DNA sequence: GCATGTGTTCTAATTAGAACGCATG
DNA sequence: GCATGTGTTCTAATTAGAACGCATG
């Protein structure tokens, strides 16, 4: 689909990212080996941003609010070789009751994405190398995801974070990267078990945990909502050093800006599953630097 | 776009969807009544539409929107109608080599608020010009245009106060509205008549 | 002075460490390459030992409240080769107006100390090595250290790790540590000034802090309470992160048990300052074993 | 300690804090009737005092210590008295080998709370024993002992609890503490 | 069969901030 | 010569927590 590079052509990796979060994408390239040459994020939460430079000592170009960014930006800024984003989903995802769509409230900003895609593609006649990828959740209206796909002119591959982490959370993908539909293997440093992600002296109930939003409910499991943790005979919550780990993040990612447990959890039940975003990004080291 | 010699100005092969302006364009003369395989393509519900639908569609002189008049017949999120109206718009453009001149114009009626207008803009890069229609003793219509037709952007329409047209949007509760937006086109394709 | 010991005959250090805190007598030893035989602690506030028992992997003996180790406990966790602590000052500092001395209220747990101490001593006819250590404010009345230099029959040194760190802390050190009243110096690592605590993109506006407190006021420096760091041009409080690396301590070695900003600076602003207990335990290599 | 042979239970040197009991302990024949002062020594304030000078003030065998008599008039803390008691007392201890018996004993005149007393025992590393002196038409002397005199805890003394201690506490020697002190006359010479 | 969810919300705890304090180089 | 301090307290913003929601395999 793709054609292949040889490595001396290769050149590092200039990246758009929208609504980037904390830094995601980023992060997955980088420890993946990619040099990174340009990472130009577009988020608006300050303490976002303020994880994004400080993990990575200001190597990220923050270009605040998406809808300020004009098609003269985004020729200054390119080219892009890759572009990335999740639109927010509090408009889209079935645990909102009062969702409103994907035209209307917060869901409308995924137009964003495909306006600023169509800027940055290469014009007709460059056979250079161009990906990207959109990310959103699976519980979603059908004409919704039916309407995504239709302006991505692309449809969704579905990757649970399951596969490859301690958590429930399956996501559509819609992109063009390399071998996206492959089957999803574990890597020997995935920490697959809840155990594996818990500090000294603390057990779980359970082997895996449900779908980890913002908010603190989603912590408790099941029918009861019950505690996933013992420590001292004595049941309690995941720790945020535990929660990044079910996320794959590095440990102390989100100590930042004198974050608190629920602020951290904020950022990080919006995040992508970092495993998952490195079997995506993997065959991206096939066209680009590495050192 | 320079402007076209008279013996070579080709009909126009026009795509309108969300409203159909048949009617409206073969009165002023850029349609034959005579029908082979009809120039004008007409859809409503764009929401199956895709790229090589479009395109095995024949290519278009001229991409028209338009949101519906108000009323109760806007089934859908006003914000829809220009979102399908951009991602068709892009199915519709030629080879970058333009062959001949590509004209479209999107008209809202008073339909989007000022959100959905700034969205409106950015999207199609370009602010809004705003039709008067209105006569000394009747100010009947008012439509919103966004268009890279070079005469909707160059002439000096008259002006008006908002916050009071806004008044007449709901007030509210065809020529010269966007007919006399039509008329810059003649020069660039065919007269039939 | 206690005789030298040969390389051979040295064996791992037992110490018994009171009003343990967040293990610093724990971190200062282990830093410093000492073979840690046995850590027993006795501390009460749960995110202390939350603290302890994590960053330490359970290597920590914690024995709970001091006033109910018996003698018959001193002898069955011993023998002990160096005993540490340091009691509440918040009846002794002046920075409560409110204080009760060292005979009512908290203060009278340094004659835990004092009474674990004597136990701890070994009995006449056995020179074998033994080393001790106490640390409080000195902002006390004289007749509180007078007193507490009586029961100790031993003067104190002050040491401010002004020296040493980027804060101001001045504090008395009773003990017979081989060479406390030796010139403390800086090392290579010592971060001196508040710049080199602070994160990216963080400007520091003094060169030292004040003495820092368990309370978010003495973050605020000078007679105007300004506040310390700038940042994005917008001036900020210190982070959890930074008041560690102030206090010397590993980075993320709070980051336990959810804690916010006000529990982390809660258990700092009582710590000791690591470098200054890194000066007075170094001389200590040369009597027990290091691996 | 085993009991002494009556023909070698020398005069006993004692060391009384806080309370001179050279009166209490004369009347039961401890120390010479005239010019013997070896035998106690007094001090009144101690913050100043170091176990050179309890050293140099001669070995003692017995260690008394004693809280002020219930009263508005006290400018240390009550706990003050103990911390101190139990500071001199490892001061005064012989070495590790005994060559005579060593005893001593603390009093508290019901001036201690309870947190107090309970800080008391751990140090003295004992419960202490209640002395009440009752006629039935008296309710005077009660007090409180810490001590390690083996004769002062294990005579089963009336017993009576502190509610009644404490309506003594509502109120807020010579026949009780006589009594106390007999004990160490099986151990030290009787001066008569 | 029925447990599930990249969130909104309202309320009950819970914490963050500033006043407060004064002997002392 | 004033600025400083291993903290207590009471208030005003905070946040933590659980209820709410229901189409769907
Ligand atoms: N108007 C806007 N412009 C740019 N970013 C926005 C935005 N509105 C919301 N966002 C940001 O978009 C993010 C979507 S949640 C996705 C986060 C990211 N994918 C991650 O890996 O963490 C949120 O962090 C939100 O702060
Ligand atoms: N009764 C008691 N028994 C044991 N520890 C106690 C105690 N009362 C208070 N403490 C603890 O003693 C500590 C004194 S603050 C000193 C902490 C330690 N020096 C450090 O480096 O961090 C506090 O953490 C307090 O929780
Ligand atoms: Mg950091
Ligand atoms: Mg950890
Ligand atoms: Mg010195």
């Amino acid at each position: 689909l793709y054609p292949a590079i040889p490595a001396a052509r290769r050149r590092p990796i200039r990246v758009l990212s929208l609504f980037d979060g904390i830094a995601t994408g980023y992060l997955v390239l980088k420890e993946l080996g990619i040099k990174v040459g340009k990472y130009v994020a577009s988020e608006v939460c300050e303490e976002s941003i303020a994880v994004g430079t400080v993990k990575h000592e200001g190597n990220i170009k923050y270009v605040n609010d998406v809808r300020n960014i004009t098609k003269k930006n985004i020729e200054e800024w390119g080219p892009f070789d890759l572009v990335i984003g999740g639109s927010p989903c509090n408009d889209l995802s079935n645990v909102n009751p009062a969702r409103k769509g994907l035209y209307e409230g917060t869901g409308r900003l995924f137009f964003e994405f495909y306006h600023l895609l169509n800027y940055s593609r290469p014009k007709e006649g460059d056979d250079r190398p161009f990906f990207w990828m959109f990310e959103n959740v699976v519980a979603m209206k059908v004409g919704d995801k039916r309407d995504i796909s239709r302006f991505l002119e692309c449809n969704p591959v579905m990757i649970d974070a399951i596969k490859v982490s301690a958590a429930h959370r399956a996501r559509y993908f819609w992109g063009n990267l390399p071998g996206m539909n492959r089957p999803v293997i574990a890597s020997k440093n995935d920490k697959l078990e809840l155990q594996d992600c818990l500090e000294y002296n603390r057990i779980a109930k359970l082997k895996k945990v449900r779908t980890i939003t913002t908010k603190s409910n989603s912590i408790k499991q099941g029918k009861n909502q019950l505690f996933p943790v013992v420590m001292n005979g004595k049941e309690d919550v995941l720790w945020c050093t535990e929660l990044e780990r079910i996320f794959g993040f590095p440990v102390h990612y989100t100590d930042v800006s004198n974050m608190g447990r629920g602020a951290r959890q904020k950022l990080l039940g919006r995040s992508w599953s970092v495993p998952v975003i490195r079997h995506l990004f993997a065959p991206l080291k096939d066209y680009f630097a590495c050192e | 776009f320079e402007t076209v010699p008279v013996w070579r100005r080709q009909p126009v092969r026009v795509l309108s969807l969300f409203e159909d302006i048949k009617k409206e364009l073969t009165s002023l003369g850029f349609l034959e009544s005579g029908s082979d395989p009809g120039q004008l393509k007409h859809v409503v519900d764009v929401t199956d539409t895709v790229r090589k639908d479009v395109e095995e569609w024949g290519p278009f002189d001229l991409v028209y929107g338009a949101t519906p008049p108000l009323g109760h017949t806007c089934d859908r999120p006003p914000s829809w109608y220009l979102f399908q109206f951009h991602r068709l718009l892009q199915y519709a453009r030629p080879k970058p080599g333009s062959p001949r001149p590509f004209f479209w114009m999107f008209v809202d009626n008073l339909v989007l608020n000022k959100e959905d207008l700034d969205v409106a803009s950015r999207f199609l890069e370009m602010e809004p010009v705003t039709i008067p229609d209105v006569h000394g003793g009747s100010l009947q219509n008012a439509v919103r245009v966004w268009s890279n037709i070079p005469a909707i952007r160059s002439r000096h329409w008259a002006l008006v106060s908002e916050e009071e047209l806004s008044l007449l949007a709901q007030n509210k509760q065809p020529t010269k509205l966007v007919k006399n937006c039509f008329l810059p086109l003649r020069e660039y394709f065919k007269y039939f008549s």
